[PDB]
């Protein structure tokens, strides 16, 4: 799985963002550190059902 | 002059082969899909996915 098009929605809805000229780097780097954040404590219990 | 048991002789040879050249055409081949490829360390290269 390749996780760009899930860091590319996230600029789409944060709606003061150009997301055509966004280059890869970007979205592969801030993938990086959104993956260090703790999940909340709602979606992670439905993952746990 | 011609003496027929000093010039006379038996020949040894085949029956019968076939020459091949082109010995990789005996060859099946076959790759693993290019996202699955690994290095020599057995670890996926382009991690960046």
């Amino acid at each position: 799985k390749k996780m760009k098009s899930i860091v590319e929605d996230f600029l789409k809805r944060l709606q003061i963002f150009d997301v055509a000229r966004v280059p890869d780097d970007q979205m592969y780097r801030l993938r990086d550190r959104l993956r260090l954040l703790p999940v909340e404590i709602r979606r992670l219990d439905i993952f746990n059902l | 002059q011609f003496d027929f048991r000093a010039s006379m002789h038996m020949l040894t040879s085949n029956l019968t082969f076939t020459v091949y050249s082109d010995l990789l055409a005996f060859v099946s081949a076959d790759t693993v899909e290019p996202i699955n490829a690994v290095a020599f360390d057995n670890m996926r290269i382009m991690n960046e996915l």
